[PDB]
């Protein structure tokens, strides 16, 4: 399981 | 080149409509047109340019870990995996190499508000990791150092002039973090930053913003899960 | 052209690389230089070309669809989304002109046994039909009637060559009741049509094969779920 | 509501 980033919004 | 011709304002205009229409290609087209007009970005503005450029390097690199892993498990037998590989990888570096030169040549500033300057140095960091995570030779050498100082830059200005809620400020410690778990292979590091990140945010949750604390709270979330996957 | 260095066999494994990476517009261009070679498609390498182009054009016209419901929502005041609609509907009529190429250059032949021939004339009526969801002048009297011929020649081969529940004959009646529906304006012809489909298969339901009996099911709940929705 | 026409598979 990778890392998780700052994701997609708005 | 190609945007030349069409207005800041219709550039924008299309934007908004390419993201509608789930068209992130056109859309990052359409933001790199604007952004080649020489005025700043708006807060608005830097998000349809982010969003663009992330779904399009995402998809790009959501089939390169796709094509890797079948490469690495028939090593484990013609050329073609490899060949394809190499050909979405080069493509992926093309989009970080775009990116990269927009913040050079447009976009990163010694003036403009804090927000505009972290959250640049945010997505250089972020692009000279994408490009890391398929580098291999003295490229990568070179290219792991100038994530990390992209990184390091906007840690300190985002330290200095926003509050510990901030989401940019969030966001770009985060991304760091991953940075340091994925790419620099320093545990200690990414787990120490996001628990400072995250507790320093829980620590002066009063400085929530009315217009972000939305965002802000997904990102201290997303801190816990990591801490969670790391520990 | 772009694809005439390549050896057959390595195209289609790229095609099914691509697949796996979701990357369909590689792998449209990969399967077009597989059909270029000149040599007869499998049903698996039939399955590819399809499944490529399909992806191709389901995200144009998804993204079409979005952009003229909001151009005639501004018209019930710029031109930015009229120009951003016409380039994409450009986009969209460009890859129909690619894939009726290929099928009319290429892969449309009198011999063949008839699941090709009946699977290349559904093709032919499904991208005339993708034509003709954006056509309006001259052009959408020509488009309209060149659906219906080839839909029209696929049924023929289809009734006299196939079972009544082989998947490509229920996908063909399934598409050219669609046709009937929504571009022919004939909503009489399309229940019609699906109904007698329907109840046809379900007549001859032991005719169902075991390659092929999950796709042909599946077709049949399709044509169902549209006469629902059509009474 | 749209009509459907045959999806993709395999
Ligand atoms: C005001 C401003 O400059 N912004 C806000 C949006 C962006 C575009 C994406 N960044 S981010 O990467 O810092 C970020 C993304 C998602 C989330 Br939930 C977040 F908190 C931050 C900010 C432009
Ligand atoms: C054997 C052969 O020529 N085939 C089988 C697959 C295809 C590619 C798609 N067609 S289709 O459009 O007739 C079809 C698609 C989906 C489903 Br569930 C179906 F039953 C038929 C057949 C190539
Ligand atoms: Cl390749
Ligand atoms: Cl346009
Ligand atoms: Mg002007
Ligand atoms: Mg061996
Ligand atoms: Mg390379
Ligand atoms: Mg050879
Ligand atoms: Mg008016
Ligand atoms: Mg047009």
């Amino acid at each position: 399981q990778r890392s998780t980033s700052t994701p997609n919004v708005h | 080149g190609a945007m030349g011709s069409m207005e800041r304002a219709s550039l924008i205009q299309k934007a908004k409509l390419a993201e509608q229409a789930e068209r992130y290609e056109d859309m990052a087209a359409f933001m790199k047109g604007a952004v080649e007009k020489g005025e700043e970005l708006s807060c608005e503005e830097r998000n349809l340019l982010s969003v663009a450029y992330k779904n399009v390097v995402g998809g790009q690199r959501a089939a390169w870990r796709v094509l890797s892993s079948i490469e690495q498990k028939s090593n484990e037998k013609g050329p073609e995996v490899r060949e394809y590989r190499e050909k979405v990888e080069t493509e992926l570096q093309g989009v970080c190499d775009t990116v990269l030169g927009l913040l050079d040549s447009h976009l990163i500033k010694e003036a403009g508000d804090a927000e505009s300057r972290v959250f640049y140095l945010k997505m250089k960091g972020d692009y000279y990791r994408y490009l890391a995570e398929v580098a291999t030779g003295d490229d990568k050498k070179r290219i792991i150092d100038s994530a990390r100082s992209a990184y390091q830059e906007a840690m300190d200005i985002s330290k200095k002039e926003m509050p510990p809620t901030n989401p940019i400020r969030l966001g770009l410690a985060l991304n760091f973090s991953v940075f340091h778990y994925e790419i620099a292979n320093s545990p200690e590091e990414a787990i120490s930053l996001a628990k400072t990140t995250f507790d320093e945010a829980m620590a002066d949750l009063h400085t929530l913003s009315e217009d972000s604390y939305k965002d802000s709270t997904l990102i201290m979330q997303l801190l816990r899960d990591n801490l969670t996957l790391w520990t």
